[PDB]
């Protein structure tokens, strides 16, 4: 089944060969983790890296850029805590905006900040470019 | 074959926290016939009940439930009868489809006198919530006979276009919730006020940060609209409709009190055991169940249960169990019907997941105790808005819950109906 | 020299041992054809098979997987008409993307569609797996 | 030694369609010296001509013409002279090479007063077309003297930074084409506008599908950007630049009329026989030649020739001769030059191939006829961009075409110059 995404520089799956592609089945879950790193355990990074994770069009993923009023999945403000978000590739959700996945469409999750409390609210390719911090979602037909 | 409102002193119910499967839900959907070719999704559900009658509504889609194309709007009523089994079941008697399915939103229903009254928003700019600034504020009321006469002229079906609207400091005003109550000849609909953000009056220091590092005093105020920058803020309340205020009676918005204040959400006001209770869905940081007895109506004040066991799935910011004031807008509507006032026990269908819309569990509960429960389906069964209503059948307590439910890979997605008798014995 | 590559099941050059490998010379032309198959002439298949052909990095070619915003060469929309596409292994081209052919590198012309109108936009191994519809290109040093 | 612009009534040219080898091209490249080790590739070629002067540019890559390492950029000017032969030839008088070869893109030149002006894009993000959303939109001008003073620093080579740019509704604006014109002291470069796709204004029912099965009305609107999901669309037009407007003049973008609209592409405006002519490269589904008389300028509107015989090599979707609206971005720049306005006869070098860049044929034509032509090389010789300018040498029409050209094997790939005298006689 689906492997959790540890969203920090330590991940390494980001700047690998294929470049972090996931093939979610309809029904699968996906957990995005921004791990502690303050009282540092495994999976955590050198220091705390400040990120906002956006779910994005695909063409927008390429451009490493997220639209105004983006689909914000996970804000990473808390170096003390572990933070996680969970999507089930499914029709119902606690989300009130009513987005949707299409057929044969690629989507991306991206981080467009530079990893710093100050450059956090940036919407154009930050770590997305710098650390290849984008994951591709190709969802079952 | 009459179902009756939950009144007086019904039979005994188990008052003991137990693990025995005393709860035995039944599926009774069938008596509400629903067709739809594959890839049809039936949503925006509404169920209401009063005096052995029900209102019902759904939006039939083709495609996703979220964005799929509106094919039709059902708005119907009928009676709640004994199916001969000594089991409660719904029976349609009167249905009405609106010309353009794309124009009607956020319907709300209350019963009075052989008539259900369904008050909807009318919008040509989409969901009035998502496009707040561009909505007419336009409302509409339909009135269906619960027992249609073999043709009379205005009896069975009738429409009012809603001319005047006492809305105070609120720009726009609309029904926001499944059902309300009648008070003699006055209808009260769950509703919501649109107030220009700038004119929102809030002492940021009333925000409960007091045990919450990371929560900033500004959070409560910002979480009073769908976005921090949003033009309006939402204030839940009631919309009053006086049937004796002439042929063209006015609707009056009554704001909810500023006690334990969340962003305006879809809400319910209902009669249990001779006094109105009020539920408000939790669509931001205050994620524990918000309901409780109605102290007074026209100054609207609600005595919020101090519950510590019932919640809903959110997303990452405000997931199930979150109590700290964060700035967010997310959640689901799983309401709860009071069944015992002496001991304050309520019944509902809740989703046993933190950030996910799955696992509907019919649970009977008190402020700080879940007594008993019953899984409606499997661990990974998908579920969303749930609507619970309780009544009597031969002085025995029954609940009917409408549950947005499917498990991945069925052809037509649609809500199901569960009848759930409440057990007297705590044992077998 | 190089022969036309006919893109349907009727080819069978696909179901061959090594697996349809062409060794084009610098200066060579190449045609990929999607023959009528409506008024059914020679070289056409049982029924029209809807495909999109992409040129792929070879690594991805093996995995039978087009990358996002792939290099689409030809799109067999029309069962009525013969379609073709011609490459010349040369520095000039009416292509405006600035793609380039490393020598001593492997490229694949793959079709990830299941061959149906509804499976057309599929970006991950369809007939590429099913009928083994890919072609390796090893271009003269 | 005396070349002037093409004007008035020159010597007669053959007005007949014929098969006779009356066109006899001559090679003249050497008069414009170029070097390069093996594996060197010279691309992004510019060639401008006006009043017996010329602008020239190119980029030397080591590797592929597409993605080879940028070794250096050349911008040069000089004069077109009767080389003694009674044959026109290019003589360089002034060359500037930029500090960074990587930062300069999409140069355009127009000549004014003993000065060639060269507008360029400055970019640290690659080809602005391919990386629109990351480009700063920053431009740069260069003023080169066609006759360099001796020890006159700022006369010889000068450069403005380009302060204020009037781009109107467009987000970014840049030069897009080899060369433009001057009117008095106002300069007109070919340019393109980057418009946010979502603000583009297009009635889909204007897409001409009437005889094209497989064409959808959304095709034209989607073909206006390099991809259907490009963030911008490209609108071709002009950049106006008044010299008399301070020491810091204002660049103003003029968009092109929406008649026969195609995706913004490398274009050329030029004076022929005392009236301006516009040419737009066909980089999508409109693959027949797009050029004609400029009806007016400061609202730019071109009287496109209804030409039915000239096209350019595309690829699969929009190959040579395609006329049906498709979704594509592909083609080559093969401009043409008006040589007789009374008959509307023009000359250009065109690639004789549907989907491949090869077989460069110098050709003379009317709207519905090719009059006569000459293959510059072999059937399978590679060729790409072609820029043709015509003029007078002893009241006789001469054309000089810059043709990108090589045949497989040879060591340095570079563009070549062809001089072609236009035949008065249809005969020997
Ligand atoms: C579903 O989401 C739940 C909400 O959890 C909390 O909220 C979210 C957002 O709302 C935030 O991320 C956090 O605030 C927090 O995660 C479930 O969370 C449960 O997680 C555990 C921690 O892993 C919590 O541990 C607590 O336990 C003790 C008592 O705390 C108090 O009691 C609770 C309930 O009665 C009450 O609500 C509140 O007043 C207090 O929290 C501890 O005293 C305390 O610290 C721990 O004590 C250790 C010994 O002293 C010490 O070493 C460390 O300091 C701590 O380990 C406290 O943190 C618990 O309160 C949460 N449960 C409830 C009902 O709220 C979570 O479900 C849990 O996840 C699993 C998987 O690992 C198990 O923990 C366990 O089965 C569940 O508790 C989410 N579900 C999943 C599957 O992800
Ligand atoms: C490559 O480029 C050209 C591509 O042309 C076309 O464009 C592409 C995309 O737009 C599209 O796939 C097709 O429309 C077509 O390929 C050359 O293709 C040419 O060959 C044929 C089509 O194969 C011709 O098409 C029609 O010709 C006439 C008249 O059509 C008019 O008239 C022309 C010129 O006035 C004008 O273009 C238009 O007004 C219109 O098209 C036919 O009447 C018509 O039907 C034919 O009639 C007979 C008699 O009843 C019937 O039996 C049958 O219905 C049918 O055969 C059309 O077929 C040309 O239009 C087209 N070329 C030009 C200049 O327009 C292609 O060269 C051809 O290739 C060879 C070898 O096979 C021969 O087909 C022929 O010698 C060449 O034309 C180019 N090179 C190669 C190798 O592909
Ligand atoms: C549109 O234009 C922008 C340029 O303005 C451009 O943005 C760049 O995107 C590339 C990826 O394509 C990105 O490359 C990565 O850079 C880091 C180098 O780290 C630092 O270097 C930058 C300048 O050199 C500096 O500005 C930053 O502070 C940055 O931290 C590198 O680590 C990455 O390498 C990765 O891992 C290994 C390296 O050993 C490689 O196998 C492989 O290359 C991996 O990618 C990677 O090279 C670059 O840093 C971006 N620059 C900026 C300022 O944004 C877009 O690429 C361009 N888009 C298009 C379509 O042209
Ligand atoms: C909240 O609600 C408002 C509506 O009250 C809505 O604003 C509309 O937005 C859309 C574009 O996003 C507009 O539709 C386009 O309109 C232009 C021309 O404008 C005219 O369109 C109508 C034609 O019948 C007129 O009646 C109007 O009065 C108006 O003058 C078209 O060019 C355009 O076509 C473009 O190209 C293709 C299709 O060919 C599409 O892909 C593009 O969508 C489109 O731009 C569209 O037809 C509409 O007119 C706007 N109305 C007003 C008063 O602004 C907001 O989007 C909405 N906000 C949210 C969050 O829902
Ligand atoms: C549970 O908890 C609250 C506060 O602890 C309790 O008291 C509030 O409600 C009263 C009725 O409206 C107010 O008069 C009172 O001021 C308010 N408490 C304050 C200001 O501290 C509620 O009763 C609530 N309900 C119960 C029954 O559980
Ligand atoms: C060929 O194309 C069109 C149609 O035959 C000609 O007419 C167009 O140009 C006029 C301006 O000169 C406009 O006033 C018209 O809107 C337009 N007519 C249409 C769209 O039907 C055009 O003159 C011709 N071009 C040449 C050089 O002959
Ligand atoms: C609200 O609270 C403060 C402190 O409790 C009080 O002084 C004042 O009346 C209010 N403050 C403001 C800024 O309105
Ligand atoms: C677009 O075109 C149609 C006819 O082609 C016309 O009826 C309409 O008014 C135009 N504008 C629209 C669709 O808004």
């Amino acid at each position: 089944s689906l492997e959790p995404v540890y969203w920090n520089s330590a991940n390494k799956r980001f700047q690998a060969e294929g470049g972090y592609v996931l093939y979610p089945q309809i029904g699968d879950r996906l957990d995005l983790l921004c791990p502690r790193a303050r009282p540092p355990g495994p999976h955590s990074s050198p220091s705390y890296e400040f990120y906002k994770l956006y779910l994005v069009e695909g063409a927008q993923g390429r451009r490493c850029e997220a639209p105004p009023a983006p689909n914000l999945l996970l804000t990473c403000d808390r170096p003390d805590l572990d933070l996680r978000f969970t999507i089930k590739f499914q029709e119902y959700s606690p989300n009130l905006w009513g987005h949707e996945f299409r057929s044969h469409h690629d989507y991306y999750i991206i981080a467009t900040s530079d990893g710093t409390r100050e450059g956090l609210e940036s919407l154009q390719g930050g770590v997305c470019l710098t650390r290849g911090m984008k994951v591709l979602l190709r969802v079952g037909q | 074959e009459g179902v009756s409102n939950l009144v007086g002193l019904p039979n005994n119910i188990c008052l003991q926290k137990t693990s025995n499967q005393i709860l035995k839900p039944k599926l009774i959907s069938y008596t509400l016939p629903v067709v739809g070719q594959s890839g049809t999704c039936i949503t925006d559900p509404l169920l209401a009940m009063d005096e052995g009658y029900f209102a019902y509504s759904h939006l039939e889609r083709i495609g996703s439930c979220s964005r799929g194309v509106s094919k039709q709007r059902i708005i119907g009523v009928g009676e709640v009868l004994d199916r001969g089994d000594e089991v409660p079941s719904l029976f349609m008697t009167n249905v009405w489809t609106p010309p353009n399915p794309n124009t009607v939103y956020h319907c709300s229903a209350v019963y009075n006198n052989e008539f259900y009254y369904v008050l909807c928003a009318v919008s040509t700019v989409g969901d009035p919530i998502l496009n707040s600034t561009y909505w007419s504020g336009s409302l509409m009321m339909t009135r269906l006979a619960v027992k249609p006469k073999s043709n009379g002229g205005g009896y069975n079906q009738h429409q009012l276009a809603l001319r005047s609207i006492e809305k105070g400091r609120y720009d726009k005003v609309m029904p926001y919730g499944p059902s309300g109550i009648k008070q003699g000849d006055t209808l009260y609909f769950p509703a919501v006020g649109f107030l220009v953000r700038t004119e929102f009056k809030y002492n940021d220091s009333n925000c409960p940060i007091t045990k919450c590092q990371y929560s900033k005093p500004e959070n409560c105020r910002l979480s009073m609209g769908i976005r921090p920058n949003s033009h309006y803020i939402l204030r839940s309340g009631l919309l009053k409709y006086n049937l004796s205020d002439g042929e063209n009676p006015k609707v009056v918005f009554i704001e909810i009190s500023d006690q334990r204040l969340s962003i305006g959400s879809p809400s319910k006001i209902y009669d249990s055991l001779g006094q109105p209770v009020f539920y408000q869905a939790s669509f931001s940081w205050d994620t524990m169940i918000k309901f409780g007895d109605v102290l007074t109506v026209n100054p609207l004040v609600v005595n919020w249960r101090n519950n510590t066991v019932i919640s809903r799935p959110g997303q990452s910011q405000c997931p199930r169990f979150n109590t700290c004031p964060e700035i967010c807008w997310e959640g689901v509507y799983n309401d709860a019907f009071l069944i015992d006032r002496i001991n304050w026990i309520s019944a509902g269908v809740f989703l046993d997941s933190n950030q996910t819309a799955e696992n509907p569990v019919f649970t009977v509960f008190k402020d700080n105790e879940i007594l008993y429960r019953a899984q409606l389906a499997s661990e990974d069964t998908n579920a969303q808005k749930t609507i619970t209503n309780c009544f009597l059948l031969k002085n025995k307590i029954w609940c009917i819950s409408l549950v947005e439910i499917y498990d991945t890979g069925d052809n037509v997605i649609r809500p199901k109906l569960f009848a759930v008798k409440i057990p007297e014995q705590c044992t077998a």
